């Protein structure tokens, strides 16, 4: 019945700090080292460091030296991870892990490499100072089938809904997931593939809706001048 | 700093044997781990100490570490085995992960991606901004790598790419954006978006003219 339960999701401003906790149970807290692995959205796993609850000695990855502090409270069977001087690329899912390895760097005489056998459910941390902001919409004009769309740019916070021709056009429509730019604002695109023969007769308007800001924008996507 | 090299994608059919490799300098000297991450949940340890299975892990999963490569092997692959797989080792007590490998159990034939490259709209250029939009659609398996080129030189800054998501037709789509100044747009003869899918590259090109 070994398990790790983590604290709730957090949104933080760049330059500040964030502290995530993790409670261990099902085994004697002082017997195994606990560490933190993070994962940027859509990226791989990135190890941050570990703490030995027996003695409190820590070992951090070089990339986070000077920015991270890991602590433990044996009475509550809880470890903490505090990351300071937050930047936009610190937006990630932060996993609490149990490392059965024995590291010299946290007081073990004989180094022994095992692995991370238990993972917590993860804590989502978002770094952005942005407030609620409606999006600006730009057209992705087209020149057999043609591709057209509209660019929903710099909004906050997710989500935004996109329909075409007040919902009349659904075939071939794809609305992509949003990407968090370093500015702290979200942006996505919505595409629809149409027959080229329709471009001179059929008007195409994408309808964006941003509920957090009560922003509704209709943008007409005209074909371009040239071929 | 030590690095582990994994192939970004590996595909098999139901019941076939999947093999995911992980390469590193003298990797056979070190201990390796393999983690399985299904969409939406935490990673799971499937192999530790090169070839040991934690209790409860199916015996289809096997591992081997020799020379400079570590290998995870899944015999008789099932649909539930679709996940990202990470190799992991240590470099002076520091934990190191491979880039990860997307494993796809093929449920349909492969499909080459369709690439459409949108120049910056005149409404954006008139607003003193410029964004290139590379839209990729109708490909399978859902794994692509996007590379931007200024004329013939690679661009690295200002590139943001989304993770491939499923369409309504069970095929995948992805997007990539290159933000630059309006002046960077006019100063080059052409910009290119290269989408490599299953070893072959499809590229589109736009120009400020
Ligand atoms: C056995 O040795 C350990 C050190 O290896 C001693 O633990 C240390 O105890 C001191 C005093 O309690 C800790 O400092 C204090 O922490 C408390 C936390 O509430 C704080 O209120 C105090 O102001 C002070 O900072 C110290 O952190 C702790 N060190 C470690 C590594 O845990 C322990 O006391 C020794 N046992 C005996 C019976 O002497």
């Amino acid at each position: 019945q070994v398990q790790l339960v983590q604290s709730g999701a957090e949104v933080s401003k760049p330059g500040a700090s964030v502290k995530v906790s993790c409670k261990a149970s099902g085994y004697s807290f002082t017997s195994q080292s606990l560490g933190w692995v993070r994962q940027a959205p859509g990226q791989g796993l990135e190890w941050m460091g570990i703490i030995n609850p027996s003695g409190g000695i820590t070992n951090y990855a070089h990339k986070f030296q000077g920015r991270v502090t890991m602590t433990r409270d044996t009475s509550t069977s809880t470890v903490y991870m505090e990351l300071s001087s937050l930047r936009s690329e610190d937006t990630a899912l932060y996993y609490c892990v149990r490392d059965l390895s024995h590291y010299n760097e946290v007081g073990h005489d004989r180094a022994y490499y095992y692995g991370m056998d238990i993972w917590g459910q993860g804590t989502t941390v978002t770094v952005s100072s942005a407030s609620t902001k409606g999006p600006s919409v730009f057209p992705l004009a087209p020149s057999g089938t043609a591709a057209l769309g509209c660019l929903v740019k710099d909004y906050f916070p997710e989500p935004v809904t996109v329909s075409w021709n007040s919902g009349a056009l659904t075939s071939g429509v794809h609305t992509f997931p949003a990407v968090l730019q370093s500015s702290g604002l979200y942006s996505l695109s919505s595409v629809v593939t149409v027959p080229s023969s329709s471009l001179g007769t059929q008007t195409y308007i994408c309808n964006v809706n941003h509920k957090p800001s009560n922003t509704k924008v209709d943008k007409r996507v005209e074909p371009k001048s040239c071929h | 700093s030590y690095e582990l090299i994994q192939p970004p994608s590996v595909s098999v059919s139901p019941g076939q044997t999947a093999s995911i490799t992980c390469s590193g300098d003298k990797l056979g000297k070190k201990y390796t781990c393999w983690y399985q991450q299904k969409p939406g949940q935490s990673p799971v340890l499937v192999i530790y100490q090169d070839n040991k299975r934690p209790s409860g892990i199916p015996e289809r999963f096997s591992g081997s570490n020799s020379g400079n490569t570590a290998t995870l092997t899944i015999s008789g692959t099932q649909a539930m085995d679709e996940a990202d797989y990470y190799c992991q080792a240590w470099d002076s007590s520091a934990v190191v992960f491979g880039g990860g490998t997307k494993l796809t159990v093929l449920g349909q034939p492969k499909a080459a991606p369709s690439v459409t490259l949108f120049p910056p709209s005149s409404e954006e250029l008139q607003a003193n901004k410029a964004t290139l939009v590379c839209l990729i659609s109708d490909f399978y398996p859902g794994a692509v790598t996007v590379a931007w080129k200024a004329d013939s030189s690679p661009v690295k800054a200002g590139v943001e790419t989304t993770t491939p998501s499923k369409q309504s037709n069970n095929k995948y789509a992805a997007s990539s954006y290159l933000s630059l100044t309006p002046e960077q747009w006019k100063s080059h003869r052409s910009y290119s978006c290269q989408v490599t899918h299953e070893g072959s590259t499809v590229e589109k090109t736009v120009a400020p003219t």
